[PDB]
């Protein structure tokens, strides 16, 4: 509503205009800064600006006769776009089996690991907070940002899938699920962690912890590195013909998984013990000075 | 003085609370899911309670009848006495599916409020204007009632529009002020322009002629898409402030030339 | 004995400079909280006179008017209400968390159709945040005309008024503080009553010193009535166009409207409106979010769209009016925010409904989708639950169309008996994407594909994975699937070994240009073109990402896909190479072609060319021996 | 008539239940509330004993304690403040609107440095948000131990001395709803404390039952948790400047945000104006995943008031471009309003946020002179800047000299635009840049040939938002900047050399007409500059309109499709090199035959071959490599 008359010169407010006031005839420095207003969540004040033209507006008020205010309150031209501004952003694709393809030989840089573990391990424990299940997470739902984030999605076959899926999800090798799956039992902490567990071996290696046919044969595969007992340390939740698996050693997890530190051999070992109760929680392992 | 109504609100795509190594994406779905399943579970052990309460309830109520019997009974008294410890024991079952089903009620009460609990849809009413019925108005007769009324009501508003300079504030003065986008506007500015010749005020004339023009222009390729103006105004300014100022000038010709 | 009880107690003194100081944020709400009582006593009017109209007989006009007076710097307020006894003047009026509102609202619980607001008993001296002192002159029907004057200093004083009578109700007057002017101002106080009492249901009047410089009583004020409060059944087309446009103030109708209420917990009413055209700051960043505005018994409480609806429905204006909410003491703001998120939900629901209607609309929905395609577009983007219903508005120019856009499970009805997936070509324009080598051969096979000419579309179609159970595959990637007649494939195959070392030679001339060399049937009219391998951005995807401003230029470690050279082994030019493979692969000439063949195929193809100078310099190099000039 | 006079009333019954129900909406500001308040009571202590040392007689620690009681869904909090007589507990605990604090507002006039948090006198009974009750016990060292007790019903009560040995400060017994058990819960307790007591002078612990190893020693782990840490991080901004080293300064950053590496640049503000705060701003080494991210609610710069953490309004503390500043506002000085969740009078953060800006950009060009970290800190923050120095026009004179760019003279080396002014030439009178792609597209631009050749530097420019940055800085050290790209590319040259050009230009005249023609619709205008040198044409840009790269930009990164805006803005035309042997070439060939199509033909390959080198896309590119196509058949004799 203001006109122009000449233009003050260029400084830190760059075009500043000699504006008149067409009911008074007084002439302020017509200034402007150009403004957004949000922000996803939702519009609705940039008020850093809007309120700059504000307070400079009040300076009006005073008539304070040593504040030569931008002239009004409103964020209006003063000759600058537009060309509205408006952003939107791209989904990331980037899958943990792809991540994994792309990574590098046995013996995949534990600090990387460590950050992707910790990153893993804290989602978890808002999982946990909220009570998600979902026993079916698979490496393939974990997904690795080009920023190495790690975000989980994909929680239990009753919400995925919707779309053409596979027809052995299931019979396909259960080397990523645990024990407790395997026993056809539930979803738990340490089932969820011994998914990962193996996942995460996986990483190190580039390349499946464990490789079985059956449940039971997974877990002839699993009982070579973690040990295993005949039928007293098995939980009750059992299908598979406990007592029929022929005891055996673990095989120092340090050594069998290329760099995997002896702090997160320990954490990995707990992880993948038989025994849902004698692993670790996610709270637990992601604040071990291990990550 | 109490809104402890609404302190339970459960909404299962809440974007406040979220997490950064989480895909919400799924998670919101899996919140629903877990409502859902959450619900079943509740109702059907629900039933499950009202049934067993009316198996005991109808149990009891038909050993009543026979207590009633075995008293009359001649010396069916002693299976009397038997059969009232049994109907006591089927009321005291009766009573604990009902204590259950108290709980239950208790569980209704403890209950989140979510979109399935907090309301229903009251009404609903959709309408699509299509329409008004295909048909035309002689203009000349709307400007014979129109230009008469229309332009001294707002004349004032439209020598406003006549006093203005910026390309922003004309822009912005037709957002507001819409229905003055058309010809009684642009002929009163005419006008004006010669009243001001008269009253020798050239300064005015010429700037009250530019906005004239500028009025005229919108008019003028809204006539050429076939659109009313006041439909497409916003785009004149658009094309004036983005037009190379060669093609600029040769519309400004053009302009004059329509006015 | 060893406990003692007390009543609590509370320092008004104190209290009170609490209250107009630090209980209210905003000052011009003093305007709202006088007009909602001054209404609130006009419904108590209007119900006593339901059971005894004489009651109407000491003024039978329900309103409230506004008389500012710049010469004493104050502003007097008339509200034509029932009126206050000196009881109530010393009762309710004079104390602090008290109003007769509940108890009128005790009386109402006999049966009413009475709606007021009032359940903190303290709105009164917001008045005093404004105002230096306030006296408010009363006289109820069953009592004597009184003055009850105050500045909120811990007391306040009653005397039996003389001079002017009222025949009911009271009369505020504002002893205006000397900064607080700016209230006399006709634009000021008409932005407040815009603000906050656009929908009150009693006129309200602003009196102006105007031509002659006397009051002028703007009836007009707050001319402006609840439509959703009214049957939706008896309101007809012209209303809520003539709604809509007072709505928006918008001079051209709403394209369509939708009446939605909600019984229960939660309660309310409201009117939905989908515009015929999209706003100039549809787009825009600096544009407030506030489309349909929130009401609480017709009183504006906030315009909170940020919560109470998607982005990509920014857009549909309206009103939303409900009857009980968990408002702060300061009304401004809401308790439990997750209402409005419920709310928000409701109202999705009946968008969708709406926009499904409207695409039975067939004509308005063209203009419709014209205008607001790429909010639905977002819309597939943003929300992964509604997603599925959304994409049943999506439209598009296919093969077998004209100009003309259809949906994708019109396309699917159009799928052949052995066609498992949706044939798409992305692009930058329909005759760009027409053009394209990779829909040709597409086209030989009788299938139809899906034109995607926004950029937009990259990240449209990035979600739309399976519609209807078809699958979705792009023309310009690699393991494009058409019909492979046995016969075809054998020749297929030979042909491959025909050119297996020329697809070498090709490739040891490009090794670092070109992932893989190749035949494939896929051409028709061209020699060769540039895929996009199935993992990554594709060559449309990746010239609109370069484009972003403020994109990050290390992502793309993780998004440059491989591009590979397509060969059509059925052209004179690609048999020529062949043989000149065979008469001598180290040809230099023949090697030159390869790379003059494969930048053409490269930029044709709709890829980055990595230098267009020196590109044009080969060109320029062949243009002179064309001319025989070097 | 009569005037009465009455004194004010209020119905405490409907009042105490809007103070609990209306005036909270975030029940958090429970245990912010409760901790404040043993806080005050801490502070009466220090005053008393500072002036008198015997106060502490009774009890010199001072520190505040939090234990929960699972087992009875209760609270309790431990305040070893100086705690209430009988009469306060009365008085001041029981009364609405009333506080002690006030009375050491007034009586600790020796006091100055003894500052209470908060002082409404009703933000005890925000207790009853979660709590069904409420009992305080407590013995003021001029009192005896009383137990002051109440559900918030309308009264309270006051018990005598029980023997819970009390002989300082209070315990809060908090009964807890039964719907309010997630207060039991360590987490939810440490979210809390986190967000609103994190810079209290006094320590705050936790008691908590002790995650533990079965007592079967076999093995065993501690029974109880003592979580003092809540404190660890103390106020820095408070002390001394001067007196503030990195060695402690860096820690208290990466204990700010969770970062394990010590900032980047930093800069300390001290306001003793009407507004007094202090406030630290610090600069990431590398910019987040989330920079550009506005979907997600800003919290870099929070607002603490009295060192208690009241808004994280970023949004009016700081400039959008300025999202990367994380760091804290303290200040004593601030109305804020009766729920102390929002600030009263925004137009106090307008002041604060102008005068922390002039602060950022004085931190900015402190860093100009550290030229390895402040390539770093460029690099970092590059877009933020040229963001600023687009929209932020308050600040442009500051934030353009900030600006380093490489050019044809620097090279590789990235330099001031200031450097680059004072080392023009007497001719280079204007700044000539170019934008683009990519450096080596730009750098190999037909339009930075003759620049070169007249012994002009060339700024490159590459990013889109140097496209847009442009559009705002027209002169720099007084001098106007020029984008090569853009028809009337006036470099200085030989006057004669121009009279060879205008020799040229009547040379080529007929082939200039000629090529307009059969370019007709293509190119406005068809003619002749020495700015090339290699290419015997070059499509360029008008002196309005969109840049081939602002077009490209725009075109593919605003999803409005304002057509109106692209119609107006493209503009181009058509460049000729009289001196290239092509076009020396056309114009024989103009000669000997102006209709000879496959000379037209040739026209047009040559511009749309200067299309593609300017940067402008072909409308059917298919069609160009059919040409090509055809032209390499014809070679190959197909
Ligand atoms: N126009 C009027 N006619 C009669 N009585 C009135 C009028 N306006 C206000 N009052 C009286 O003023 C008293 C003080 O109530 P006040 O309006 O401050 O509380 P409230 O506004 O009803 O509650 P809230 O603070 O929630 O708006 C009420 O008891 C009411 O009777
Ligand atoms: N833990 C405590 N120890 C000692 N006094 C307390 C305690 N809690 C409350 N009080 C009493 O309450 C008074 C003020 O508390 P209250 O918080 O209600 O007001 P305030 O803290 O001054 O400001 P606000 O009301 O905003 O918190 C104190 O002066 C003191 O008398
Ligand atoms: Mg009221
Ligand atoms: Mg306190």
């Amino acid at each position: 509503r203001y006109e122009p008359v000449a233009e003050i010169g260029v400084g830190a407010y760059g075009t500043v205009y000699k504006a008149r006031d067409p009911h008074s005839g007084h002439f302020v420095a017509l200034k402007s800064v150009r403004v957004p207003n949000g922000g996803g969540g939702g519009g609705g004040l940039p008020i850093s600006t809007v309120r700059e033209v504000a307070l400079l507006r009040r300076l009006e008020a005073f008539e304070h006769p040593n504040v030569v205010r931008l002239m009004d309150v409103c964020a209006t031209s003063r000759t600058d776009r537009e060309i509205k501004v408006t952003l939107v952003f791209e989904h990331v694709d980037q899958d943990l089996r792809t991540y994994l393809d792309k990574a590098p030989p046995p013996g995949l840089p534990a600090e990387t690991i460590k950050d992707l573990m910790r990153q893993f391990l804290r989602g978890l424990d808002f999982l946990h907070a909220n009570c998600i299940v979902h026993r079916d997470l698979k490496p393939e739902n974990i997904l690795v940002t080009s920023g190495g984030t790690v975000k989980l999605a994909d929680f239990g076959l009753a919400r995925i899938y919707s779309y053409q899926m596979a027809l052995t999800p299931v019979v396909v090798t259960l080397w990523y699920r645990a024990p407790e799956v395997l026993l056809q039992s539930t979803y738990a902490t340490p089932v969820d962690m011994w998914s990962v567990g193996c996942i995460f071996a996986e990483m190190f290696r580039r390349k499946p912890l464990f490789c079985g046919n059956s449940e039971a044969d997974q877990l002839g595969k699993i009982f070579d590195l973690i040990g295993l007992p005949p039928e007293d340390d098995w939980p009750r939740d059992v299908s598979l013909p406990r007592g029929a698996f022929p005891p055996r050693g673990p095989r120092p997890v340090q050594s069998v998984v290329p760099e995997m530190e002896e702090s997160g051999a320990q954490l990995l070992l707990e992880m993948l013990t038989f025994n849902p109760h004698k692993r670790i929680s996610a709270f637990r392992a992601l604040q071990h000075s291990y990550l | 003085v109490d809104y402890s109504v609404w302190d339970h609100i459960e909404v299962s795509d809440d974007e406040d609370e979220t997490h950064p190594n989480i895909d919400t994406a799924s998670l919101f779905r899996w919140r629903h899911q877990a409502r859902v399943e959450r619900m079943e579970q509740f109702q059907k052990e629900k039933e499950e309670l009202d049934r067993g309460c009316r198996e005991c309830k109808r149990k009891v109520a038909e050993c009543q009848r026979k207590l009633k019997e075995l008293e009359v009974a001649e010396g069916g008294k002693a299976e009397l006495e038997r059969l009232q410890a049994e109907a006591q024991q089927l009321r005291k079952e009766e009573r604990s599916w009902e204590q259950k089903l108290e709980e239950m009620r208790k569980k209704e009460k403890s209950m989140p409020w979510n979109v399935d609990t907090l309301s229903k849809d009251g009404f609903s009413k959709s309408m699509v204007n299509t329409k008004p019925e295909k048909t035309e108005e002689d203009s000349e007769e709307v400007r014979e009632q129109k230009h008469k009324t229309f332009v001294e009501k707002y004349e004032k508003q439209i020598k406003h529009f006549g006093m203005l300079r910026r390309w922003d504030d004309s822009q912005k003065y037709l957002s507001d002020n819409v229905h003055l986008v058309c010809e009684e506007t642009a002929n009163y500015l005419v006008i004006w322009c010669i009243d001001l010749e008269v009253e020798e005020k050239c300064a005015l004339m010429e700037q009250v002629a530019h906005q004239t023009i500028v009025m005229q222009f919108i008019l003028e390729l809204a006539k050429s898409l076939k659109v009313d103006p006041r439909a497409c105004f916003r785009q004149f300014f658009t094309k004036i402030k983005t037009a190379d100022r060669q093609y600029m000038e040769g519309f400004n010709d053009e302009l004059e030339a329509f006015k | 004995e060893e406990v003692e009880t007390f009543a609590f107690q509370a320092e008004i003194a104190q209290l009170m400079s609490l209250i107009i100081n630090t209980f209210y944020s905003n000052k011009e709400i003093f305007l709202r909280e006088l007009i909602s009582n001054a209404s609130d006593a006009l419904d108590k009017i209007r119900y006593e006179s339901l059971t005894d109209p004489s009651k109407l007989d000491s003024g039978k006009e329900l309103k409230i008017d506004i008389i500012p007076n710049p010469q004493e710097r104050t502003l007097t307020l008339v509200d034509t209400g029932i009126g206050m006894t000196k009881a109530d003047l010393i009762n309710n009026l004079g104390t602090i968390a008290k109003s007769g509102t509940k108890a009128f609202m005790e009386a109402l619980q006999a049966g009413a159709d009475i709606s007021m607001i009032g359940q903190f008993g303290v709105g009164f001296y917001s008045a005093y945040l404004v105002a230096e002192k306030v006296v408010v002159i009363t006289k109820h029907n069953d009592d004597e005309q009184y003055a009850w004057e105050s500045s909120a200093g811990g007391s306040f004083t009653v005397r039996a008024d003389h001079g002017e009578p009222i025949g009911r109700g009271t009369k505020v007057i504002l002893h205006l503080k000397e900064d607080q002017t700016e209230y006399l101002e006709e634009r000021r106080v008409k932005e407040v009553v815009k603000k906050h009492s656009q929908f009150i249901g009693y006129p309200i009047t602003l009196y102006l010193e105007k031509e002659k410089e006397k009051y002028i009583d703007q009836e007009e004020l707050n001319k402006t009535k609840p439509i959703w409060t009214r049957n939706p059944d008896d309101i007809t087309q012209e209303e809520y166009g003539e709604f809509y446009k007072s709505l928006t103030n918008d001079w051209e109708d709403h394209l369509a409207v939708k009446h939605f209420s909600v019984e229960g917990q939660l309660e309310f009413r409201a009117l939905l409106f989908i515009p015929r055209r999209a706003p100039f700051d549809l787009f825009e960043n600096k544009k407030k979010k506030n489309n349909i505005k929130l009401y609480v018994r017709r009183v504006f409480i906030m315009d909170s769209c940020d919560e109470l609806i998607p982005e990509y429905l920014n857009f549909i204006r309206g009103v939303v009016d409900s009857e009980d909410l968990p408002l702060n003491i300061s009304r401004e703001m809401l308790q439990q925010s997750k209402i409005l998120k419920v709310i928000r939900k409701n109202i999705v629901k009946k968008c969708l409904e709406l926009f499904s209607e409207l695409a039975e609309d067939k004509e308005n929905y063209k203009k419709f989708y014209e205008a607001f395609s790429k909010n639905l577009k977002l819309g597939i983007h943003e929300d992964s639950t509604n997603r599925r219903r959304l994409s049943e508005l999506l439209r598009y120019h296919t093969s077998q169309s004209g100009d003309e856009m259809t949906s994708l499970s019109e396309y699917v009805s159009r799928m052949k008996e052995t066609q498992k997936s949706i044939y798409y070509i992305t692009g930058e324009s329909k005759e760009q994407v027409a053009n394209s080598a990779f829909v040709e051969r597409v086209r030989k096979r009788g299938f139809e594909v899906v034109y995607m000419t926004e950029p937009i579309d990259e990240y449209c179609v990035q979600q739309l994975k399976e519609f209807d159970g078809k699958s979705l595959v792009s023309v310009t990637k690699e393991g494009l699937e058409l019909p492979e007649d046995e016969e075809e494939k054998k020749k297929m195959e030979e042909s491959k070994a025909k050119f297996e070392n020329l697809c070498k030679l090709m490739k040891e001339i490009l090794d670092k240009k070109v992932e893989k060399v190749t035949i494939s049937n896929r051409l028709v009219s061209s020699p060769c073109c540039i895929v996009t391998s199935t993992y990554g951005w594709t060559a449309n995807m990746e010239r609109i990402m370069k484009a972003q401003a403020l994109r990050d230029n290390s992502t793309m470690g993780y998004m440059m896909a491989k591009k590979h050279l397509e060969i059509n082994p059925d052209h004179p030019i690609v048999e020529t190479l062949r043989q000149k493979a065979e008469a001598d692969k180290n040809d230099k000439a023949v090697k030159d072609l390869v790379v003059l063949l494969f930048e053409t195929a490269l930029l044709s193809s709709g890829f980055s060319l990595e230098d267009p100078q020196t590109h044009s310099n080969r060109i320029y190099r062949m243009i002179k021996l064309g001319l025989g000039i070097d």
